[PDB]
């Protein structure tokens, strides 16, 4: 297979700059390679082909570049359109390959992450089971650490953890780290802390309550 | 204007087959170019199928060439896809996809839409809604209520707070596994003072069990 190595993998740029990507083939493609895009959610558009060639409707401000095994597209001057997933694709030999991709996210201010911590409801203790839920939301850049300690003990097993896309009226990030557990083991621990860890703060934000409060 | 279209079912046994179809109108499918299948799977990877060219002719890539087949439907314009013996590995959105056409000025690649395919042995699992409500302690100015909806098969679920007025401060996190079965939460933010006086209610609602549930979100 040709291996497409695609590089950066993603990127913090605001509106008006000019990015670069590029993608680097395990061997020469003479110039048989296209650049899609992918946007929220969706669905796929092709920018260019063949290296160089824009597609009917794509803007000016794209533009392809290379030879051999190194190519490069160019968005000049983004846009809020712009800001989408990238992939390249080599169709010179089967099976096509792709790229890794490489995410364009809307750079803003640092934020520090707002944390909750949820005890187990009484609606799911009577089944016998309980989750204990932690969300850490609004927070900059997506970079978190979450450490769910248990009486004072780390623990790893049972965390379910879970990111949103970056949000388009903050540009901010949450997660979501839950903790199940079963009725039995709950019952027999007392102190539940979400631990977060974030350059926001040179200290840790933790969140903990006691399974004997109300 | 050319428009590929995907159809199908969302949802296959393990060791069965996966077949859709890709509807093709404002164009001929035995005029020209290849008619391509491609798939991408949870975590953005992208992987080539094959494709069906005009005249007949099949390309399959090298790892799927004994499980699958590509065909056609000349008389409806329309190609599908079979895989066998598909595994749940082979979860993923499909899309039908067109190599380069020229109708307009410069060249043009034709996507589809791309349906998810899910590949599981469980049977449609309502979900359990639990309310997420504070537990004791500060608060501030602002409330983080949540919504945890757990043990449910198929995806998706619809999580409104209302009934759908309140739309800001609303974060539904996306589904991940758990044993075979998905589980999802949401949270809202509201100032202080709403909360209780102004009701919060979550609203999940599961398709494919026609399950409506309404959970309030009450103060322990
Ligand atoms: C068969 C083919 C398939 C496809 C591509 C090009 C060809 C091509 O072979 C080049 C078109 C041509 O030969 O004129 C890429 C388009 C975006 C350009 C797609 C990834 C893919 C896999 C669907």
């Amino acid at each position: 297979d040709i291996e497409l190595t695609q590089s950066p993998s993603s990127m913090s740029v605001s509106l008006g700059d000019t990015v670069s990507i590029t993608c680097h083939a395990s061997q020469g493609i003479s110039s048989n390679i296209g650049w899609l895009q992918q946007k929220p959610g969706k669905s796929f558009k092709g920018l260019i082909y063949h290296g160089t060639n824009l597609e009917d409707g794509v803007p000016s401000r794209f533009s392809g570049s290379g030879s051999g095994a190194d190519y490069s597209l160019t968005i000049s001057s983004l846009e809020s359109e712009d800001f989408a997933d990238y992939y390249c694709v080599q169709y010179v030999q089967f099976p096509f390959t792709f790229g890794s991709g490489t995410k364009l996210e809307i750079k803003r201010a640092d934020a520090a992450p707002t944390v909750s911590i949820f005890p187990p409801s009484s609606e799911q203790l009577t089944s016998g089971g309980a989750s204990v839920v932690c969300f850490l939301n609004n927070f900059y850049p997506k970079d978190i650490n979450v450490k769910w300690k248990i009486d004072g003990s780390e623990r790893q097993n049972g965390v379910l953890n879970s990111w949103t896309d970056q949000d388009s009226k903050d540009s901010t990030y949450s997660m979501s780290s839950t903790l199940t557990l079963t009725k039995d083991e709950y019952e027999r621990h007392n102190s539940y802390t979400c631990e977060a860890t974030h350059k926001t703060s040179t200290s840790p934000i933790v969140k903990s309550f006691n399974r004997n409060e109300a | 204007q050319v428009q590929l279209q995907e159809s199908g079912p969302g949802l296959v046994k393990p060791s069965q087959s996966l077949s859709l179809t890709c509807t093709v109108t404002g164009y001929s499918i035995t005029s020209d170019y290849a008619w391509n299948w491609i798939r991408q799977f949870p975590g953005n990877k992208l992987e080539w199928m094959g494709y069906i060219s005009y005249s007949g002719s099949t390309s399959y890539s090298p790892s799927l060439k004994s499980r699958i087949s590509l065909t056609r439907d000349t008389s409806k314009n329309q190609f599908f896809l079979q895989l066998n013996s598909v595994t749940t590995e082979d979860t993923a959105t499909y899309y039908c996809v067109t190599s380069l056409t020229w109708l307009l000025r410069r060249k043009r690649s034709y996507w589809g839409q791309g349906t998810t395919v899910t590949v599981s042995s469980a049977s449609t699992k309502g979900p359990s809604v639990y309310p997420l409500a504070p537990g004791s302690k500060a608060a501030a100015s602002m409330v983080t209520l949540g919504c945890l909806v757990k043990g449910y098969f198929p995806e998706p679920v619809t999580v409104t707070w209302n009934s759908g007025s309140l739309s800001s401060g609303v974060h539904t996190f996306p589904a991940v596994l758990q044993s075979d079965l998905y589980t999802l939460s949401s949270s809202v933010t509201v100032p202080s003072s709403p909360r209780p006086s102004e009701t919060v209610t979550c609203n999940v609602a599961h398709p494919a069990s026609s399950t409506k549930v309404d959970k309030k979100i009450v103060p322990e």
